């Protein structure tokens, strides 16, 4: 539901599932364009420190 | 290869299951992996001390590292609880194994003897209205009710994975409201294809297939006397069975008549592993020549031809996918 | 599977004296040659045929088979059978209790591991020479003990047995826990205890030997199944 | 013929909250609840078969503020009439006028209510009863008479009950404050923690 | 679930050289409020021990009995050594009437109504015993009807 869940999964990890279509791998490439997700990081959970429960 | 919600931090006493040596720089290193059901095997064996006195031995185990747990555990001809001898009153020794290295819902499933209970016993903490297991396929049909059907299923299906996993075999939920409606399909719905084994008439086959005509699909091998209690004689209808031998070799003629044998180019499609000619022709069939416009397709454009199954259609681009990805390694 | 002419050439027929007999044997007689009980083939053959069946079933379910006969004529036969189709057995005298009390033999068979490991694996020798000597006679007597045993791991899913008067001990573990039980009984043993008897010859080799063969041939096809 | 003495002790002695005080204050707040009563309140050793069944006799005698004869009585009665007996013993203790008052919400407590049946303020069917031990019948109207429905603490009381759970075998009106006794209360109306059955044992020693 | 009464502890010496060695027995019984019941007699030099090995004793070896809602399915004797005990079913409401180391069983059992008489010897041992073998005997109208080759309808 949240864009963090994909970046805490590799794209590598979605590409080995059909559930993601070939226009779906471009839509992700022009997402991952602007960096700001698909950047293969991990996070603990859900919650990076800024990102902190107040 | 952690646990789920159970999170913490330095000074936190926890268990663990080690067999990962692996060498690193200046010096070999060594990680651990407490999240699999081995660690949580032996757990119920450290405290119910009747499982290291061989008293109460584990079929099976199929537990959830952070969601519910279901195990195995039957005892020896020694006439003495199986759930009993690690709860009796107040269990205290089940959940300490609950709420150990990972807060699960451990729900001890004891066994019985018989196939059919094997599986009616394991439905616990539910009910069972009966149970159709298929000695053949790897397909099952739980049949309780509405009711417990919501705690039979559990989510995303752990209880019947744990259920099947536990029991060794295959296990799938399913409604038994439609009892009286299945049983007129199976053999009303179904009744289907007679006319095609024993020779009929348009008046029986018309009469007899929009319903259901009769015949025996390979009924032959099962005792066809109790037919000549029914009214009339069926003498020559047996040669007629070997007529049935000769059409399906006509059959088998035509699984080679699909398209002329698959027309005879693309090949890439058609010795894909996982496919056969009457999948790769259904595939085919809207629009893809290739392996490669096979794995173009996605999971719903495959899904609109009913022989394909999601998953099956998930399988099958995947493998095609893989194919066309790793196309330069042999 | 195991034909009638053959267990008679084997002497299955045969008997005990009519003096020692037990009267709970009598609808398996079918009489007395020369003041000696004559075991009836008619009624033996299927019994013994269910009792194959059954085995071949268990083995099917991955069941854990257990050999019993100290008679010590056909403690090597046995042995033989249980190697044959990989199952454990007893060739040597039953310890009281093996079964009821395996928590205790649990400990004696861990115990036997290691001194086997000890003679092995490790390759260390340099020990003092009468503590050598008596280690040795240790693992020794564990071998002949439970040997056969060893890597039973639990408590065996049944238990075949060559004498049910001479394994009595083992007959009533068996019943205590409610393993199934398929003893070969004489016309002077009792066939109470025993859940699938086999009416036959106990004594003589040659039968002890075909009774066995059948068995492990039947174990081997539950496995492959 | 009343016992008079400390109320919360008898609490104490059972265990249980026997609802001997109206309910404004927590019998925690009040009390020991847990801690038996006298100076050997913090020693429990484990009663024996007969003891445990006479506390449990207690316990029920206590709640509803029965002497021994007339609890004995009314369980041979139990007995006499046809059914299960510690039910039937229940619903005649039910029954009783002071109870069924109780439940209405007229009586603080089954004391105070008991107190009212006795100073005449309580009428059955339009004639003034003042038996508390009076057995009150299906379809038995039971109201508070002119006189005493100016009293304050009838109304208190009332509002304690509202605050309280209502049983279903009654009907009550607040601002008539005259109660239907609609029929004798099933088992299941009742509480569950009372072992009536342990009751009826002690009485067919 | 399974619900355990410590029926009676008793203390039994062995006289030995020096004088007296003292040990504890506890009876015990167990059974999950329907048809299972089974009763343990444990032996140890202290007091909770022994009553835990008698625990152990009765979780093992447990008996099925054949039960008609709360009560017993018709008057059954049993026998034990000296103590021999009647047992007789009785109408809901009435509880278990029954003396001793025999209430006790009766209430694991899960039997709620019955009339039971324990003649003879009271010896608690004995007495569990012989009301076990009691339970143990008790055939259902079911079981009756197989036996008979009927239906129930014919039995009644």
């Amino acid at each position: 539901h949240y864009i963090g869940d994909l970046v805490q999964r590799t794209e590598v990890e979605l590409l080995k599932t059909p559930n993601l279509g070939k226009k779906s791998l471009t839509e992700i490439k022009d997402v991952l364009a602007s960096r700001g997700l698909s950047l293969g990081m991990r996070l603990e959970n859900w919650p990076p420190a800024s990102i902190a429960d107040e | 290869d952690m646990l789920p919600r159970e999170n913490f931090r330095p000074g936190d006493r926890v268990r663990g299951v080690l067999y990962s040596v692996r060498p690193e720089a200046r010096g070999a290193q060594l990680f651990v992996t407490r999240s699999k059901p081995e660690m949580l095997i032996e757990l119920f064996r450290i405290e119910v001390p009747e499982i290291g006195e061989e008293v109460i031995e584990i079929k099976a185990a199929a537990r959830d590292p952070g969601s519910r747990a279901k195990i195995a555990v039957k005892t020896n001809d020694k006439r003495i609880d199986p759930v009993g001898a690690c709860v009796g009153m107040r269990g205290a020794r089940v959940q300490a194994v609950s709420t150990e290295l990972g807060g699960e819902r451990i729900d001890i499933v004891l066994w019985d003897d018989n196939p059919a209970q094997f599986v009616i016993n394991a439905m616990a903490p539910a009910d069972v209205a009966s149970i159709v297991v298929d000695e053949d396929k790897h397909t099952m049909d739980i049949a309780v009710e509405a009711g417990n059907l919501a705690q039979a299923i559990g989510r995303n299906g752990q209880n019947v994975r744990l259920a099947s996993q536990l029991s060794g075999w295959e296990l799938n939920v399913m409604t038994v409201d439609d009892l009286q409606a299945k049983h007129q399909a199976e053999a009303h719905a179904a009744i289907d294809t007679f006319t095609k084994y024993l020779d009929i008439d348009e008046d029986f086959a018309t009469v007899l297939v929009e319903e259901g005509f009769s015949t025996l699909e390979e009924l032959a091998y099962v005792p066809m006397k109790e037919l000549l209690e029914i009214e009339g004689l069926d003498e020559p209808t047996v040669e007629a069975l070997r007529e049935r031998a000769k059409n399906a070799l006509a059959t088998i003629a035509q699984a080679q008549e699909e398209s002329l044998g698959d027309n005879k180019p693309a090949d890439d499609l058609l010795n894909l592993e996982g496919v056969d000619r009457d999948l790769a022709f259904k595939l085919a069939a809207r629009g893809v020549c290739t392996l490669e416009d096979l794995a173009e397709q996605g999971i719903d454009d495959l899904a609109d031809i009913e022989g394909l199954t999601d998953e099956k259609a998930g399988a099958l681009i995947m493998a095609a996918r893989n194919i066309c990805w790793f196309g330069d390694e042999a | 599977t195991v034909s009638m002419r053959d267990m008679l050439k084997a002497g299955v027929h045969f008997g005990h004296q009519t003096r020692y007999w037990n009267p709970k044997m009598k609808p398996f007689i079918f009489g007395a040659r020369n003041k000696v009980h004559i075991i009836n083939l008619e009624k033996t053959v299927p019994m013994f045929n269910e009792a194959l069946a059954e085995l071949n079933k268990i083995a099917s379910r991955k069941g854990k088979i257990l050999f019993v006969g100290t008679k010590r004529a056909a403690s090597e036969a046995v042995k033989d059978a249980a190697l044959s189709c990989d199952q454990f057995f007893v060739n040597h005298r039953w310890l009281g209790g093996m079964l009821t009390n395996w928590k205790t033999v649990r400990q004696s068979i861990k115990r036997l591991k290691d001194l086997e490991t000890q003679s092995q694996d490790g390759t260390f020798d340099k020990l003092t020479k009468k503590e050598a000597l008596m280690r040795t006679r240790e693992l020794e007597k564990l071998e002949n003990s439970l040997g056969g045993i060893k890597d039973m791991g639990g408590l065996p899913d049944a238990l075949f047995v060559i004498d049910a008067d001479h394994e009595h001990i083992a007959i009533k573990e068996a019943n205590n826990l409610g393993i199934p039980v398929f003893a070969i009984v004489d016309t002077n043993s009792d066939p109470d205890g025993v859940d699938f008897v086999i009416p036959g010859n106990d004594d003589a080799i040659r039968a002890v030997t075909l009774y066995l063969g059948a068995v492990a041939a039947t174990v081997r096809e539950g496995r492959s199944q | 013929a009343r016992y008079l003495g400390p109320k919360l002790k008898l609490s104490r002695r059972e265990g249980t909250d026997l609802f001997l005080k109206s309910g404004v204050r927590a019998i925690d707040t009040k009390c020991k609840i847990e801690q038996a009563p006298g100076q050997h309140g913090a020693r429990k050793p484990r009663l024996s078969d007969y003891g445990v069944q006479l506390r449990e006799k207690q316990k029920v005698r206590r709640i509803y503020g029965v002497l021994e004869r007339q609890f004995r009585n009314y369980y041979k009665e139990a007995a006499r009439l046809k059914g299960n007996t510690g039910e039937n013993l229940l619903a005649l203790l039910e029954g009783r006028l002071d109870n069924v008052v109780y439940r209405m919400g007229f009586g603080a407590t089954r004391a105070e209510a008991r107190q009212l049946v006795s100073h005449k303020a309580i009428m059955v069917n339009g004639r003034v009863v003042n038996i508390a031990s009076y057995q009150v019948s299906p379809n038995d109207v039971v109201s508070i008479r002119e006189k005493a429905k100016k009293q304050s603490r009838v109304k208190a009381a009332l509002e304690l009950a509202e605050q309280r759970e209502k049983p279903t075998w009654l009907e009550v009106d607040a601002g008539k404050m005259e109660g239907t006794f609609k029929r004798k209360p099933e088992r299941s109306d009742l509480s569950a923690d009372i072992n009536e059955h342990l009751i009826v044992e002690l009485y067919s020693k | 679930e399974l619900q355990e009464k410590l029926i009676a502890v008793n203390r039994v010496s062995k006289t030995v050289k020096g004088g007296r060695i003292f040990s504890f027995t506890a009876l015990t019984v167990v059974g999950d409020g329907n048809g299972r019941v089974g009763f343990g007699y444990g032996k140890a030099r202290e007091v909770p021990a022994a009553i835990q090995k008698a625990m152990e004793k009765a979780r093992r070896n447990m008996i099925n009995v054949a039960l008609n809602n709360g009560t017993l399915q018709h008057p059954v004797k049993g026998v034990h050594t000296g103590s021999r005990v009647f047992m007789q079913p009785a109408s809901e409401g009435t509880g278990i009437i029954a003396g001793g180391a025999m209430r006790a069983v009766l209430e694991v059992a899960g039997v709620h109504n019955v009339l039971a008489k324990a003649y003879g010897s009271t010896n608690p041992i004995n007495v569990v015993r012989a009301t076990i073998d009691g339970l143990e005997n008790m055939n259902s109208p079911e079981m009756v009807a197989a036996k008979r080759g009927k239906s129930v309808e014919e039995i009644l």
